[PDB]
């Protein structure tokens, strides 16, 4: 998941927004 | 904006900028 996608490889600050209320 | 390279708790910080007042789950696996 994205925890280990932006850790791991990269991700954007709109692939974050899908873990916000 | 830019890709992002974050670990640990410059996740939850990036979390907590782009989230803001709205909230956010943290679920690692
Ligand atoms: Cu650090």
């Amino acid at each position: 998941g994205i925890v280990e996608q932006c850790c791991a490889s990269v991700c954007s600050l709109y692939q974050l927004e899908n873990y916000c209320n | 904006f830019v890709n992002q390279h974050l670990c640990g708790s410059h996740l939850v910080e990036a979390l907590y900028l782009v989230c803001g007042e709205r909230g956010f789950f943290y679920t690692p696996k």
